[PDB]
């Protein structure tokens, strides 16, 4: 994506995402990054968008494949599609590394990329078979956690979506269900504390994300 | 149970 | 595809099918064409089942793009989408040709491959901006119904797949409502009047795709 | 207008 203008892979990704093409919108948002300029908030959510795209239809795919496995051709099957997830991982994670999170330096965008490094850990621990790339979940999220805690209100979108998918790494990834439920109820009870700051758009924006927490503990409990 | 849905 | 084994070709196939990974199906399935062996029914639906869930996504991507066209970008985005698909195409055409229709001597496996050579031509007819194409479409097309009108039943699935996808053909690229809705029409009556010949199981699978043909009409008339 | 769901 070395010779498109960044501007125009930012474009690009736009449609692909509006065509479903979402590879392409990958590819385009890896491009965006390449281009080695921090990411604006939209930015940031179109790399999201691609790559949970692309990497939710590999983790259907390879719990498909996974369930069905339990001649050689469903494990090679499953280690080609797992081969191929964890290569989209190792990619995101790698732009990540290199270098959105160390430019990082709002809370806005570190605790999105150290959610986004969390996840895709958690990915990768969700085919593993381990502890180490636990860990690596572990650690991206606690750190996110603890600037989001420091530096965002319990509303905000991506604290929120940080601590939801925090719990729910403990819950399925760390088999730690109580660490689970009680994350996502303080969670759910903060935000629920602080819905009278906000304005209408925020209001709808922060409680579709606590109905997620509440949908999971109901899941859960 | 649900992940962000980004 | 080359080393793997014909049979495994197949069994991954299927399992990509299950994992909706639709891009494998294909190629595990163009893999097993190009072993140089005929295809059963199973296998040459499976070929298809691959082939249309790939450009029917292209398809709906190049559709989303096409519109927003009505800076380069989007003309870009467009034609790479559109390259794409027409090379997509061009593969099943080129399968067709080496070697699945000439060695297809059964009206069975005949009109199948026909057929498909005359919905592969329609879908670049879909974005040529263009005669011939849609002519090898009319022509691949009317050959397949020839045959199926000799050597099938009227409620045969395929004729009757045959036959709506050419008044789809006759509708859409030909720019011919009056032969898309006669051909509907005719196809469906006729295969109405076959459905006492049937068992329970085949009067379901005809009246499934009936009902194709008369939601067309009633889209048409 | 719908084609064959093949």
């Amino acid at each position: 994506m070395g010779s498109m203008e960044r501007a125009s892979l930012i474009q690009k990704a736009k449609l692909a995402e509006q065509a479903e093409r979402y590879e392409d919108m990958a590819a385009f948002m890896k491009g965006a990054v390449e281009k080695g300029e921090e990411l604006s908030c939209e930015e940031r959510n179109l790399l999201s968008v691609a790559y949970k795209n692309v990497v939710g239809g590999q983790r259907a795919a390879w719990r498909v494949l996974s369930s069905i496995e339990q001649g050689p051709e469903v494990r090679e099957y499953r280690e080609k599609v797992e081969t191929e997830l964890q290569g989209v991982c190792d990619t995101v994670l790698g732009l990540l590394d290199s270098h959105l999170i160390k430019e990082a330096g709002d809370a806005e965008s570190r605790v999105f990329y150290l959610k986004m490094k969390g996840d895709y850990y958690r990915y990768l621990a969700e085919v593993a078979t381990k502890k180490r790339i636990i860990d690596s979940a572990r650690s991206a999220y606690q750190e996110a956690m603890d600037i989001s805690k420091k530096e965002m209100p319990p509303t905000n979108p991506i604290r929120l979506g940080l601590a939801l998918n925090f719990s729910v790494f403990h819950y399925e990834i760390a088999n730690s269900p109580e660490e689970a439920i009680s994350l996502a109820k303080t969670t759910f009870d903060e935000a629920m504390a602080d819905l009278h700051t906000l304005s209408e758009d925020s209001y709808k924006d922060s409680t579709l994300i606590m109905q997620l927490l509440r949908d999971n503990l109901t899941l859960w409990t | 149970a649900m992940s962000f849905q980004s």
